[PDB]
C-alpha cells in the first residue's frame, strides 16, 4: 500500500505545482 | 461538543472579518481575483462605489 501512497503523493505534487496565475496586464 | 462550536463560531467570524472591505468616499475599488478583474454586464469591467462590499 506504500506504493499507492507514493502515487497519491506524486500526483498531488503534480496538481499543486502546476497551477499558476498571471496578472491582468500580462499574457 | 463545546470546543467544536466555539471553534466554528470563531473561524466563521474571522472569515467574515477577512471577507468584508470598505471603499472610502474619495476612492473607488477595483477587485482582482488571481490576475484578472471581475467582469459584469456583458464583459464590462466593474468599479466599486464607495460602499461596503464582500470579497472572497
Amino acid at each position: 500500500r506504500v506504493v499507492t501512497i507514493a502515487a497519491a503523493a506524486i500526483v498531488i505534487i503534480w496538481a499543486a505545482s502546476g497551477f499558476y496565475t498571471i496578472k491582468e496586464a500580462e499574457r | 461538543m463545546r470546543k467544536s462550536v466555539i471553534a466554528i463560531i470563531i473561524i466563521v467570524l474571522v472569515v467574515l472579518y477577512m471577507s468584508v472591505f470598505v471603499v472610502k468616499e474619495g476612492e473607488r475599488g477595483i477587485t482582482l481575483r488571481f490576475g484578472k478583474v471581475l467582469r459584469d454586464d456583458d464583459n464590462k469591467p466593474l468599479v466599486y462605489e464607495p460602499g461596503l462590499h464582500f470579497k472572497i
